[PDB]
DNA sequence: GCATGCTCTACTGCTTCGATATCG
DNA sequence: AAGCAGTAGAGCA
DNA sequence: TGCTCTACTGCTTCGATATCG
DNA sequence: AAGCAGTAGAGCATGC
């Protein structure tokens, strides 16, 4: 039933009244929230971590877009602290969606102002390293540079 | 250090008048040095700010990037430098001139505002002119008329209107100047006052012990049948501790 | 409430007459409402610049709103006051101004009844934040829009009885149709002329109530008053110079280091000391110990006796007076002891001394605590807080001393000259206005390139005398006044 | 008698604005 | 970072 | 030889900088 | 200084 208020959310948002934007996307993240934990079965789940990862549109890419502005902060929060739940309903089979979210979180850490979003930032940086141990996985990440 | 002007009622009333400081809010005159560790050193020591935008992914700038923007309401408009070095204000070199006088005492004991006070105090070399001064405030002095003098320093000064009390004493005669405020620094606020109260009613034997407190814990007494106050402990001439 | 803020609709009609020039050829009253609404949000985007602000015309043509009812269109939802909404309601003055209005709207129409009343409402009604005045400046002339049905009038009255429920408050502005009082219509049972004041006694002022400090007085050890030190001379200035990136008109917030022991690299705060130097030896503490040695009490003020108010003389002054209160916040009915202390120093004329450490780590100062009480009368004149005052002291090295080596006499004639030359410059001081000339010119210098209307409105000086104005007033008794007994003659 | 389902209000912490010491 | 008047070293003499 | 400049200079003013309640 | 929210040591009802 998803991705209608997926690309709800994604053009509910170019135009002005940057408080409806916000209570919009408040339920509607709320949904997705509500109504992708629920399913268990493992092809299907499959076919949500299929249906929110996607190259053109998403998730990722939708609290991309406006951080450029102060009215998306409760549902950029919300998202930010619901993927530390989504890394661990799923495991280890998110590692070639990974290093996107490495650079999503350093942005957003480097670029935002308020600490009521920044520290789940390094919330998810913290679970993400300390789950994906030092393998061939490591050097995706150039810690020479992060350090 | 002395300084020299003129001072000017009306048109050309023009009397040559030097002035002193008195009493100032003292500081010290020696700066806390950096030290790095291991070094116990200064000049192995750079420290500087650089100009980073960061408002994304940074790209680093330099200093002529740089519009000094002013805030209004809810934008952000340019006229960096050159254009208030134009349209700046100028109050034309500097000024002692009397706007007026004030027979009434209600310039208040509340409103001074000031981080120094000055003495207008006289000349030098056949003090003609210091004399004339001295006839000026020994006529002042009799009633409660005061002046309201405007002083500026140089072109870079800024204006400032502000109280001259008189001082007649027993070697000295003195012109005293104080600040004043602009009708801009006052605010004027509602307070709940206290003489009609309903529950904070004191009664008289808790009026009697406060009498007895304010009684039992003075400082002044009169003696030597002259009534002359003797007072102890001089808040004036008791030393600050802290540079001790 | 601290951080609540203040509405404020401004209704203009626009129905048959008010467009008209009233058979005149100086004025019409709709241009000159457009000259109020303009002056007062050139006022408040510099005075009160966190105020809620709206603007509606009735009884149009068209309607825009959020309720689609007939003759109602706004322009503004409530709001701070945007310098871009002011540059699109300047374009309404002159004839093409009106023509702009004709014929983006028009006017005209069996107009508004209680329905603007109710959209009024409906504004008020969605804004979220915290409310303390609800005001609105009616810009309307005539005194019966219900000129031919009585139901009209009834639902209106009842319309303001259920808004007077809530209570919003409206009052009006009428226009000078007879330029007075002569239409005292039945407009009375709705409401519980005057606008020069609108027009330009609000140049540059700021609104603010806090209380700076909260700390507690110690008499012996043990009598603890919880007391606020509050600022009655507030010395402002400019607001803060930002500074900006050149083209895309974005700021910068730049950072700092320290580094380069001649190495290269990056040093942390923590290898980092503090150090004097006197010729060869330098004495080197650590920041810990530098803020350590500025230490010598509590925050708080103490008692240490008392005084009478005769030797504290007004030539002694180091700092802005505060003025202190107490607050029955902390310490349960302390007002009590201090209405009790308040009497008794005003029957007494007593007043205390202290010594005073404000922050919680500062060396300490010695103040004098001076009693003072309310003055009033009927129209709740209140001009005088009732409390105490703080006048602060000097030590030792603030006094100092002139060469001392100067006294000459005088002769007592030039006392009567000087009392004419002083009555003929008699004046009462003032009770306000003495407006900042700086700040008034900065003020206006930053308005003219916000709302670009041509140039700098040379804002007028006031600091300077009137010299020609004293010299009528005085006369030619000033050559007589130099050389009555003083002649230079070089 | 030890490990879970379920409320709970005091503590602390960040933001907003305003005020004061500081090197130059 | 900016200015203003005092106070011992050159230049024409 | 005294006056007249002349680079310095103590000392002051806001001004951007830093701290805190 | 005002204020604004949200965590969290601290208890109650319940299962194996």
């Amino acid at each position: 039933g998803v991705r209608c208020s997926l690309l709800r959310l994604q053009e509910t948002l170019s135009a002005a009244d940057r408080c409806g934007a916000a209570l919009a996307g408040h339920q509607l993240i709320r949904g997705l929230g509500q109504e992708c934990v629920l399913s268990s079965s493992p092809a299907v789940l499959a076919l949500q971590t299929s249906l929110v990862f996607s190259r053109d549109f998403g998730l990722l890419v939708f609290v991309r877009k406006s951080l450029n502005s102060i009215e998306f902060r409760e549902c950029r929060e919300e998202i930010l602290k619901f993927l530390c739940i989504f890394l661990e309903k799923m495991g280890q089979k998110i590692a070639p969606y990974s290093v996107e979210i490495k650079n999503t979180c350093t942005s957003v850490y480097t670029k935002d102002r308020a600490a009521k979003c920044k520290i789940p930032a390094l919330d998810l940086l913290i679970k993400l390293l300390q789950t994906f141990r030092s393998s061939r996985l490591m050097d995706e990440f150039k810690i020479g540079e992060l350090f | 250090i002395h300084w020299p002007c003129r001072l000017t009622i009306g048109s050309n009333l023009s009397i040559r008048i030097a002035a002193y400081k008195s009493i100032l809010q003292e500081r010290v005159k020696k700066t806390w040095t950096v030290v790095d560790a291991k070094t116990l050193k200064k000049e192995d020591i750079q420290k500087e700010t650089v100009y980073c935008l960061n408002d994304d992914d940074e790209t680093e700038v330099l200093k002529e990037d740089i519009i000094q923007g002013f805030r209004y309401g809810s934008d952000i408009v340019p006229f960096s430098k050159v254009d208030e070095e134009q349209m700046k204000y100028k109050s034309e070199g500097k000024c002692f001139s009397v706007l007026g006088f004030c027979k009434s005492s209600q310039v208040q004991r509340r409103f001074f505002m000031g981080n120094q006070v000055l003495k207008v105090f006289a000349a030098r070399d056949d003090e003609a002119a210091a004399v004339a001064l001295s006839s000026l405030i020994h006529a002042l002095d009799d009633l409660d008329m005061v002046a309201i003098v405007r002083y500026a320093y140089d072109k870079r000064a800024n204006p400032q209107v502000g109280v001259a009390f008189p001082h007649i004493k027993h070697n000295y005669e003195c012109l005293v100047y104080v600040q004043l405020p602009f009708m801009e620094d006052l605010r004027q606020y509602m307070f709940s006052s206290l003489k009609n109260s309903k529950k904070y009613a004191p009664t008289e034997a808790q009026l009697n012990a406060v009498d007895a407190l304010i009684d039992s814990m003075s400082l002044a007494k009169k003696d030597e049948k002259t009534d002359t106050l003797e007072d102890l402990f001089p808040t004036t001439k008791i030393p600050n501790p802290r540079f001790q | 409430k601290y951080s609540g803020r203040d509405s404020l609709i401004f209704l203009v009609d626009a129905s048959k007459a008010m467009f008209e020039s009233q058979s005149e050829d100086e004025l019409t009253p709709f241009d000159m409402s457009i000259q109020c609404i303009q002056s007062v949000y050139i006022s408040k985007i510099i005075s009160s610049d966190r105020d809620l602000l709206a603007v509606v015309f009735y009884g149009t043509e068209k309607d825009k709103n959020s309720v689609n009812f007939k003759n109602i269109y706004v322009l503004q939802e409530l709001d701070n006051p945007g310098a871009k909404r002011i540059l699109e309601l300047d374009q309404f003055k002159g004839q093409q101004g009106q023509k702009r209005f004709q014929d983006m709207m028009g006017h005209g129409s069996d107009y508004s009844l209680s329905e603007v009343l109710w959209v009024c409402a409906n504004l008020f009604s969605d804004v979220q934040f915290k409310m303390s005045h609800k005001r609105i400046m009616l810009f309307t002339n005539e005194d019966n829009p219900h000129g031919n049905d009585s139901a009209k009038a009834s639902r209106a009255r009842t319309k303001a009885g259920d808004l007077r429920d809530t209570g919003i408050f409206l009052d009006l502005m009428h226009l000078k149709k007879p330029g007075g009082f002569d239409i005292s219509l039945f407009y009375r049972d709705i409401i519980s002329s005057k606008l020069e004041d609108l027009l330009r006694k609000v140049r540059a002022k700021e609104t603010r109530k806090r209380a700076l400090s909260r700390l507690k007085l110690k008499l012996n050890k043990d009598i603890v008053i919880s007391v606020g030190i509050y600022n009655l001379v507030q010395k402002a200035l400019k607001p803060p110079p930002i500074k900006l990136y050149r083209e895309t008109n974005e700021p910068v917030k730049t950072k700092t280091r320290t580094f380069n022991t001649s190495t290269g690299g990056l040093l942390l705060p923590s290898d980092t000391k503090r150090s004097q130097i006197y010729g060869s030896r330098q004495i080197i503490l650590e920041k810990e110990e530098t803020e350590e040695l500025k230490r010598f009490d509590d925050p708080g003020l103490m008692l240490m006796g008392f005084k009478p108010l005769v030797l504290l003389k007004k030539h002694h002054y180091l700092r802005p007076s505060l003025f202190v209160y107490p607050e029955e916040s902390l310490v349960i009915g302390s007002s009590t002891l201090f209405s009790a202390l308040l009497i008794k120093c005003l029957e007494k004329e007593v007043a205390a001394l202290c010594r005073y450490t404000p922050r919680r780590n500062i060396p300490p100062y010695f103040v004098a605590l001076v009693p003072q009480e309310e003055e009033l009368d009927d129209q709740k004149i209140q001009v005088t807080p009732p409390g105490f005052q703080l006048v602060f002291l000097p030590f030792a090295d603030d006094k100092r001393k002139m060469p001392f080596t100067e006294k000459i006499m005088a002769t007592p004639e030039q006392v009567g000259k000087m009392k004419a030359i002083v009555e003929k410059l008699r004046f009462t001081y003032r009770s306000d206005s003495f407006e900042n000339p700086v700040l008034q010119q900065h003020f206006r210098n930053l308005e003219a390139l916000a709302l670009d209307l041509m140039e700098p409105e040379q804002a007028v000086d006031l600091t300077l005398p009137k010299v020609e104005a004293m010299n009528k007033r005085l006369g030619s008794l000033v050559d007589e006044f130099k050389e009555l007994v003083y002649p230079p003659d070089y």
